[PDB]
Formats: C-alpha cells, structure tokens, sequence
C-alpha cells in the first residue's frame, strides 16, 4: 500500500494483553497501523518488571543505526529508551521532567515539615 | 503401486539428492542424445535419471532436449555472457556427466554453505511474533516474565479496573 | 548488458517465418507436476528479429533479448542458428551429418 | 563526546583489531550548524490555500 | 474414605492388597472405556470425582483411593510413562480422567526435576566457540574524563540560570500568560523522612 | 477519524484553543536543551549514514570484493 | 623458562585420552527417546570391519573433552553515573545488543540503575540475558533445583554422576562458579566411593583426571586402574603426576632411580601418596597373578 | 483377512535366512544407537569377498500411500487418533 | 488484462486543474481578517490566541 509521502519510523508496537502490555520495537512506515505492517524487528521491551525486578530492552543495535543511517526517525519514546541505554543522550524532557519531580517532592518534603512543627 | 519404471525418480527425496546447482552464469542446457546405440546409453540414462534432479535444483534453468540430431550425444551450456560449452558424453556414464558438468559449472560446497548460512539470519530468535515466522508470540512465553493473563490472573494492583476505582 | 525482458537467452524451435523480419519461435520449458512430480514440456511462444531473413521452419535457434521490445510482441532477436533444418553440422566433430550418420567421415580431415 | 554506550563500544572495537590508542572518541560537531527556529524558511518551496471560499 | 498411605504412598505399591488386586501389569491394564462407535473421544472426562460422588465407570486412578499421585512415588508413576520412548501416554492410552492426567504429568516432571525418576539426558555442545574474557564487553573500560572528575556526561544535563536579560525578554514575548519563574532544582532527589 | 469532508461538531464551534502558561527559567533552559540535544544527534546521524554509504561501496567496489571477483572469472576460465 | 604443561596440550590430552578408554557399547548406549524402525544392511567382512572403523571415529568426537577453564572474574565496570535520573525510576533496565553476528561473550549488555548508574551486567544476568534472547536447547533462565544438594545426593545414589555434569554442562558456562562447584563435588563422590568406571568411555574423565591431579589425590584413581589391569594408565597416571608436579618428592625419586614402568607406582607409593601401602598390597597382588598367568 | 494375515506371517524370512541365503552380515543401524553397526545374523557358511552390487537407483515397486504420507501430502481426520492401549 | 480506460477520470481531473487557476483566490481573499472576530472570513476560521 504505497502512501502519499511519508517515511519510515522507528517506533513501538503495542502487543500482549489486557493490562499485560509487551512492546515490539519496530522500524514501520509512518502512516502504517501501530500494530500492522512492519519493515523490519529491532527488538521488544518488556515495561513489567520480571522475578528478578527488571524491566528488560533488547535493542538490534547494528540494525537500529543500518535503519537510521537510510533516514528513519524516533518516535519520542523510542528515544528515551536509547538514553537510558547510553546509545544516545538522555532525551532533554527526560532530563527536565526529573528536575520538575525534584521540585515537587522539595515542596512536599517542606509540608511535612511544616505540619509536625506545628504539631 | 506408483506407476512406471523406477517410480523412486517420482518423489521429492530423490529430486533432492541432486549435487548440481549451477553458477548464476548458466541459462540454458541443450541436450543432444540418441535413443539407440550401445555408445549413447550413459547419455540415455543422464536424461532418464539425472534430468529430473538438475532440473529440481535450476528451477530457471531451460532444459530442452533433442533425439537423434546428430551421430553422438553431447550436452551444449549457454551462459549469460554469451559463451557457450560442449561437453561431448559420448561413452561417458551418467554418473560421470553428473560429475563432470559438477566440476565445471556447478557450484562447490562452500559457496552453497556460505548461501545457507545467509538464510538463517532472517529469522532472528529474539524476534516475537506468529509462529510461522518466531519461535515466540510474546514475553509472557519467557520464564520469569509476568505470564498471559488469560492464563494467571493478574493482581487486583495491576489490573485497570481495580486502579481506576481506588482512584475514582 | 541490462535489459528490461524478462528471457534474456532461450533457445526454441521457428514454427513460423510469415511476418517480416520476425520468426516465430516456440520454446518449451520442464515444469514440474506438483501431484505426479513428473516433469512435463510447457511451451511458449516468442517472435525473434530476423533482419536478414535467415530462419526457416523447423530449425532450432537460440534467441537473445532485446534491451527495450522494438514492437508488441517482439522482445528478442535471433541471435544464432543452432541446427539448421536438414542441414545439422556436428559441434563435436564439425562434419555435416544427416540424423545419427555422417555425411563426411570425421577421418576425412583427420 | 560520544554516549555512554556508543563510547564503551568504539573502545572496544579498537582493542579488538588491536589499536591501543588512549585518545577519546569525539563527534564532530562543527558542520552541524544549528540555525534558530525563526530563520526565514524558503518562501518558493511553500504551498498555498486551494480555492474554497466560504 | 481415608487411605492410611496418603503420607507414605509409595508403601501401597508394595503391599500385598496391591498385589492381589493387581499382580504385576499396571493398574490401567484392565480399564476400558464406554462409548460408542469403533473411535473413543479423543478427550478422556474432565473428572470422575463431581463434588465427593463418584461416576459409574471411574477411570484407573480414581476408582482406587489408595493410589496417591506424589512425585516421591515413582513406582506408580512409572506406569504411566513409555518404558523404551520416555514419554508420557495420553490419558486416552489408559482411559485416566483430565483431572488426574495433568496430576500425572506435573507428578512426573516433579520427580524429574528432583532426580526421582530416571529419563534421557543429552549431550549438547558448547554455547560459544571461543571463551576469551578480554572483550571490552565483559572486560573494563577506560572511564571518560567526566565520570573521573564526577561532572555530568554533557554539560546542558545541569541546570544553568539563565541571565536577566533574557528572561526580561521571555516576560515581553509571554506578557499576560507567564508563571512563577523556578529557581535551579535540588542538586539531590528529596525523600519523605 | 473524519475525513475532510465531514462536517464540524456544533459543540466545537466556539472552541477557543488557549496556550498554556510559560516558566521563563524552564522554558530558556529547556531551549537550550534541545539545541544541544538536536546537535549532538544529528552529529550521531552523520555517521550512521556514512556507515551505512561505506558498507553499500565496500559490498560494490570492495578490495575484497573486486578481488573475489577476479578469482571468479579466473577459475571460470 | 619452564611452564608446566596445560590440560588442553598435546601432549596431556594424549595420555588423558588413552586413560580415558573407548567402548563403543558405552559410548552409543541405547538411548530412551522416539524410536524409528531400523534399517539393514548387508555386508562383507570388510565392509564391517569399516563401518566399525568409522563408528569408532564418531566416538572419539563424541568423547572430545570439554576445556578446563579458570573461574571468571566478577564484572564490575561503571560506563556513566547519571545523577539526574536519580529517582525517577523505582524498577533497573536490562538492554541487551541482540545483533545476530556477535558472539555472546562480546556483546554488550548494560543495566540502568534506579540511581543513575550505567553499568556492565554481572556474569549472571550477562547468561540469562543470552538465554532469553538465543534460547539454547536444554539450559533454563531459573536455575533447576536438581543442582541443590539435596537433589545430587540422590543422583549420586543412584550412580547418575554423568547425568548430572551433563545436566551441569547444558545449564552453567565452563568457567561459571556454579559449574565448577558441581564438577568438584562430583569428583569428589566419585573419589570418595571409588566410582571412577561411572566416567570410563566418556568425555567427563579427563576432567576428573585433571582434578585428581592438581589437587594430589590420585591414590583412589591409580589403586582402581591396578585392580582392572590397567597398568598401562595407572603407569601413565603417575608420569602425568611428576609432569605437573616436576619439584615433587616422587617426581626426584624416579629421576634419581630412574624407574619405568611399574616402578615408577612403587616410588609414588614410598614417597608422595597417602595410600602408599595400600597401592603396594595392590600392586603386589597384580604381579602375583600376572605370574601364575606366566607359568 | 484371516487366511492372508497367516500366509504372510508365515512367509517371511528371518534374518538368519537372510544371510545364509547371500552369505553375507546382516548389520542393524539404529538411531538411537548413533553410527554403531549391530550385527543380528551371521552366514553359517563360507562368508563371501564381493561387496553385493551398489544399483546406483532401485527398481523396486513404491506403494503411493507411503511416498504421500512421507511428503506430508497424507491428509485424514481419521488417522492418528489417540486410542486405548492394544 | 488490458485495463479499460477511465475517461471520465481523465477529463474531471483536467476540468478541475484548469478551474483551481481561472478561479483561484487572490491574496487579498485569501489573508483578509476580521478584526473583530479575528477570523479569516475565506475560511472562518480563527487566528492563533498568540498572534490576537
Ligand atoms: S499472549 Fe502474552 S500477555 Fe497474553
Ligand atoms: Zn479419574
């Protein structure tokens, strides 16, 4: 199904069950179905923690930068994912999301202080 | 039973065993043999036995044939660039053309190991999906991982009719 | 050398020379029966540039592709005659022959 | 520099065919010239409303 | 009834009742199941045991009470187990409800994996061709010069105050739609004491 | 979703998309966030494409490859 | 200078291979597994004699030995310490390069701490990753509980010590520190009830052998082989001992007196081994019987 | 049936027969015993030098139903069915 | 095999090319605005709050 433009993305799929969600990394065309039609299989990320209390990411790096060296773009949670891994730099709302947690648990910590002081 | 002389030809084990795979030059294999004479008989029992193999693993390959042309037999290759190769099987067996044509235009067993070797890296193992093309569906299949619930319910935590609730 | 058709060598028999400059030349194939697994003629028909008008009914000629098609249905040109219709040379010994026997003994030449 | 991850494995590349140099992997980042966000874009290159008047 | 070998079941295999009523065959040797037609269903009943009462024709396992299916008795697991494949027999090979089949095939594993009962253990080959530790992958790698100095990895991953001016200028360009300006974060992520 | 010729919901219509309000030290220091960030992955691009450019003339033109060819054509004869 | 022999030399897997033995009827027992209806033959005497010539040939790649590998060094390399993430996650990252053409043990395989922290994966997320993603046939991601002590004790009752290294072989890597500890144990029920037929014929003895010797407990292994007329190994056995004991008591006694043969068991027996008078009655009654045989 | 069933079962040549017939091993393969070569009967008499002719493809007549169940063509609802222990 | 043609196809895309440029609007149709409402009254659409 040839689209009007478009590109080639390298994103997630959504698969699993009812709240038991299992994503699929794959390289796709932008205008295809989440779940449809994919190019190629770049790995899968498992965001439920396992027996061992780990959230496991495999990543096809040699295909990963095959697919962004023929023009692919990330989708915003695909990005993060490769700077938590250190393949790329943490995404800058990665980084200022954190500052904004930061500030709202200081405040927080500010509150508690206040109410037993006045206790 | 099958029917016919040596019905074995007629199965896909024997249309296999063929050791004949030729370069990606070869596009066309004329073969001229006679039908009577005690000379021609490894060339009669080439295109009996042998024809069928070849033909099994050179699916592009045209293979025609032509009785009785010419005083002896002989099988004539036409290659992509335009050169073409006698090989006159007069008193030659069928085994020996077989090994013959092997040698000179065949591939040899490394170029075809190396061309297996290429396949295998499309299915990757660490790829989910149908079994047709994975050997998993889903993470859930994997030993540790937080397994389907349709077959473990999962936690009233985890589960979004139960989160929604506690907050609403 | 590239070319946009798909038989680029084939080699068939002239079964017909009544258009001009075009033979008409049937090739056959083995297919192979799925149910039988018995390998079976298919033939097919190809019309071959003849510029020089050279191809006679029956003989066997080897048909090379065009690099566009110069017409509708021609998509080859006759590229060499094989086995001239009742006038075959034998590749392996260069003597003319007539069937399975010589017309000049290879020991003519030596 | 490069990331974390990138860095670990262009080292590693390099001690694996043998290369012992101790200099730091570096991207290049000076043809990467960055313009602002309001930079003029090409005026020739920009579509136009189609005809629909209301 | 109570089976005065539910704590040590392997010991009814070895008693004489056990033998009179059995000898030396297994204990399905004799069931055979009603249906009709030449072909049996290719599922045994899910169960012979519906809420304390039995059916009429209760398969091997069920219609015995002394027989316990426990991983630590082997003897009577082994019945149900291929003596020259190693597999398991399909519960219509022996008539055994669906209740009591999986009780079987989890017995069976249980036992396998505690070295019980015997089975089929291969050879297999090597995971990897060579077992050199020197790769980088597993091996150290030379640390950056700003995981040595303790600095961030790049240096807009700290907070930087921005100057006057420029924030006088963001307060023009949003006049009527701004927020409180925040200060630089915590150089720490707090925690509720 | 609508299609272009689909007409507008009547309870949209006076919908008045109000923009959300700015921290001038965030939003400045998110800017320049993204400016490096955008830099520093683009650089990254490069090279993967160039990479990807080698590999496609290494399989073409190769030393490995003319040379594989050669002894091709040499064993041919 | 001089550096003592390793187990993978020519000259030690020479004389660990003839200690070793080959029985075909061992080496290709009857397997318990789905069976086919076999096929037939007929043969000459000399198409039999090379068939069996060519069985003979699989053993000796089925009887391979496995390398004796050094335990691996924990991993613990730190690539970047991300402070501002500190926090923001309560649950690590496992990422895993699945690149198809790598081998496993130079794939990269890190793991994002809840701290911030990127560090290399340990030994033992580094094998359970690779399962996960290139599941090899027969090794599980949990650990079986038949390697708990509890459990080997019974399959060392049942004399099951091959069942258990290939079990150990399938789960654990050569130089994991849970493969060596299984071997060792292994080695030592069979040193302790003298149960080294069990391994005869397979590709385990060598290893065993190896163990025997470097930690200088061979007297159990030498008596046995003497009992079984097996002087040529038991001979072989304690050349390979002053081999990679050269500055050893034992090793200058057959020097000094240059013993071959038998007598280099009887200068083991005065000098080095703990079951020197043991080794001597048992010797002793070999070469009674090896006379009665003579006359 | 019955009448064939018993002139078959007694027909048949034991392997014993087999090689006093050609005087020659017969040598057993099994695959679960890998590559080792099992002999089950040996000619009582002199045992011949010849190897037995190598026929390069065997005229012997194939029964169609076992070549199609072997190239997975065999397609039947009624065949394979779990059944009681016989 | 020879797809029939679409001539009505043909036609209706050529009619309407040809109407988008005799009939095309003019810039002062088409970025007028109505100060008021700030809306396009080509289009009636409204501006930006940003750009009000
Ligand atoms: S199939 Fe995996 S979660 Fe349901
Ligand atoms: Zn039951």
């Amino acid at each position: 199904k040839a689209y009007r433009g478009g590109h080639l993305t390298i994103r997630l799929a959504l698969g699993g069950c009812t709240n038991r969600p299992f994503y699929r990394i794959v390289a796709a065309h932008n205008k295809c179905p989440r779940d449809g039609r994919f190019v190629e299989q770049l790995g899968s990320y498992d965001p439920l923690p396992n027996s061992h209390g780990e959230k496991l990411v495999a990543l096809n790096l040699d295909r990963i930068r095959h697919w962004i060296g023929c023009g692919a773009h990330l989708s915003k949670p695909m990005e993060k994912l490769l700077g938590l891994a250190g393949f790329f730099p943490l995404h800058p709302m990665m980084i200022t999301n954190a500052e904004r947690l930061r500030r709202k648990r200081a405040r927080e910590v500010l509150l508690a202080s206040q109410k037993t002081d006045a206790e | 039973p099958m029917k016919g002389r040596f019905p074995i030809r007629r199965t896909l084990q024997y249309l296999s065993q063929g050791n004949v795979v030729f370069k990606d030059s070869v596009k066309v294999m004329t073969v001229n043999y006679n039908t009577h004479g005690e000379l021609g008989e490894g060339a009669r029992k080439f295109v009996f036995f042998n024809i069928p193999q070849i033909q099994y693993k050179n699916p592009w390959v045209q293979i025609m044939m032509f009785k009785n042309m010419t005083p002896s037999p002989f099988l004539r290759f036409y290659l992509d660039s335009g050169e073409q190769v006698l090989v006159d099987v007069e008193t030659k067996s069928n085994k020996e053309i077989m090994e013959h044509i092997r040698k000179i235009l065949g591939k040899n067993e490394e170029t075809l190991r190396e061309e297996e070797e290429e396949k295998k890296q499309l299915s990757h193992p660490a790829n989910f999906g149908p079994r047709k093309y994975c050997l998993r569906e889903c993470i859930c299949e994997v030993e540790g991982q937080v397994p389907c619930p349709s077959l473990v319910p999962l936690p009233k935590e985890m589960r979004g009719k139960y989160k929604a609730a506690l907050k609403a | 050398v590239r070319s946009s058709v798909h038989a680029r060598w084939i080699v068939g028999k002239v079964i017909g020379t009544k258009m001009q400059k075009t033979a008409k030349v049937r090739v056959t194939r083995l297919v192979l029966d799925p149910y039988l697994l018995k390998y079976f003629n298919k033939r097919k028909t190809y019309f071959a540039h003849d510029a020089l008008q050279q191809c006679t009914v029956g003989d066997i000629v080897l048909l090379r592709a065009l690099p566009v098609p110069r017409a509708k249905h021609v998509k080859h040109e006759l590229a060499e005659i094989v086995f001239k219709v009742g006038k075959v040379i034998d590749p392996v010994t260069g003597k003319p022959c007539a069937g399975t026997t010589y017309l000049e003994s290879p020991l003519s030449s030596e | 520099p490069y990331p974390p991850l990138l860095r670990a494995m262009i080292i590693a590349e390099r001690q694996k065919n043998g290369d012992t140099s101790t200099e730091e992997p570096m991207l290049n980042v000076q043809r990467i010239r960055m313009e602002p966000w309001d930079y003029p874009a090409k005026q020739e290159d920009k579509g136009r409303a189609k005809g629909t008047p209301v | 009834p109570i089976s005065p070998y539910k704590d040590e079941p392997w010991k009814y295999l070895e008693s004489e009742e056990y033998q009179e009523r059995y000898g030396s065959r297994p204990v399905w040797a004799d069931y055979r199941r009603n249906h009709k037609g030449g072909v049996p269903p290719q599922r045994t009943r899910k169960t012979c045991i519906r809420r304390n009462k039995v059916v009429g024709n209760p398969c091997p396992i069920c219609r015995d009470h002394k027989l316990h299916v426990d991983f630590r008795n082997v003897k009577l697991l082994e019945q149900f187990v291929c003596a020259h494949t190693g597999i398991i027999f399909y519960a219509p090979y022996t008539g055994v409800c669906v209740k009591q089949h999986k009780r079987l095939t989890q017995a069976i594993q249980k036992a396998r994996d505690h070295g019980l009962l015997i089975y089929h253990i291969p050879q297999v080959e090597p995971r990897d061709l060579d077992f050199s530790t020197s790769h980088g992958a597993v091996s150290a790698t030379p640390p950056a010069p700003t995981l040595v100095s303790g600095d961030p990895w790049y240096p807009w991953y700290n907070w930087k105050q921005p100057p006057e001016r420029e924030l006088s200028r963001l307060r023009r360009l949003y006049q009527g739609h701004l927020q409180e300006e925040s200060g630089p974060p915590p150089e720490s992520m707090p925690k509720m004491p | 979703r609508k299609t272009r010729h689909d007409p507008l919901a009547k309870s949209k219509i006076e919908r008045v998309n109000m923009p959300p309000a700015v921290d001038p030290a965030e939003f400045f220091v998110l800017m320049e966030r993204y400016q490096h960030y955008r830099q520093t992955v683009r650089a990254l691009r490069m090279e993967f494409v160039s990479e990807v450019q080698r590999k496609v003339h290494e399989a073409r033109a190769g030393v490995l490859a003319e040379r594989k060819a050669l002894k091709d054509a040499a064993e041919h004869r | 200078e001089t550096k003592k022999p390793t187990f993978m030399d020519e000259e030690v897997q020479s004389i660990l291979t003839k200690m070793t033995g080959l029985n075909l009827q061992k080496t290709f027992k009857p397997a318990i597994q789905e069976l086919k209806p076999p096929t037939y033959k007929l043969m000459t005497q000399a198409q039999l004699e090379e068939a069996t010539r060519q069985a003979v040939e699989a053993a000796k790649v089925r009887l391979k030995m496995p390398p004796v590998l050094e335990e691996r060094v924990p991993i613990n390399d730190v690539l970047a310490e991300d402070k501002i993430l500190e926090g923001t996650e309560t649950t690590k990252y496992v990422f895993t390069d699945i690149s198809y053409s790598i081998p496993h043990r130079e794939r990269f395989i890190v793991v994002r701490e809840p701290s911030g922290t990127l560090r290399k994966a340990s030994w033992e997320e580094r094998d359970r990753m690779i399962q996960v993603y290139f599941p090899k046939e027969g090794r599980k991601i949990l650990t079986p509980i038949i390697f708990k002590e509890e459990n080997l004790r019974t399959m060392y009752s049942q004399d099951r010590h091959v069942d258990v290294l290939n079990l150990c072989f399938a789960q654990f890597e050569p130089d994991s520190t849970e493969y060596i500890k299984v071997h060792h144990k292994t080695y030592e029920d069979i040193d302790k009830r003298g149960k080294y037929d069990l391994l005869r014929s397979t590709r385990y003895f060598g290893g065993m052998v190896w163990y025997f010797v470097n930690n200088k407990k061979i007297d159990g292994l030498l008596i046995d082989q003497i009992q079984r007329d097996l002087i040529d190994d038991a001979t072989n056995l304690v050349q390979l001992y002053h081999v990679l004991h050269p500055d050893g008591q034992s090793a200058q006694g057959a020097k000094d007196q240059a013993a071959e043969g038998i007598n280099l068991i009887k200068v083991f027996a005065k000098t080095e081994a703990q079951k020197g008078a043991y080794i001597e009655l048992t010797l002793q009654t070999y070469q009674e019987a090896l006379s009665r045989h003579s006359a | 049936l019955t009448q064939g069933l018993f002139r078959g079962l007694s027909r048949q040549e034991t392997h014993q027969q087999l090689a006093d017939k050609k005087g020659l091993h017969v040598v057993e393969i099994r695959e679960e015993c890998g590559p080792l070569p099992i002999v089950v009967a040996s000619p009582r008499g002199p045992l011949r030098k010849d190897p037995e002719p190598e026929d390069e493809v065997p005229d012997v007549k194939l029964d169609w139903e076992d070549v199609k169940t072997a190239q997975g063509m065999k397609r039947s609802v009624w065949s394979n069915l779990k059944r009681a222990a016989t | 095999k020879k797809v029939r043609p679409r001539l009505i196809a043909e036609l209706a895309r050529r009619v309407r090319a040809l109407r988008e440029q005799l009939n095309r609007p003019r810039d002062s149709q088409l970025y007028a605005v109505d100060y008021e409402t700030l809306t396009r009254p080509f289009s009636g659409r409204r501006l930006p709050v940003r750009a009000w």
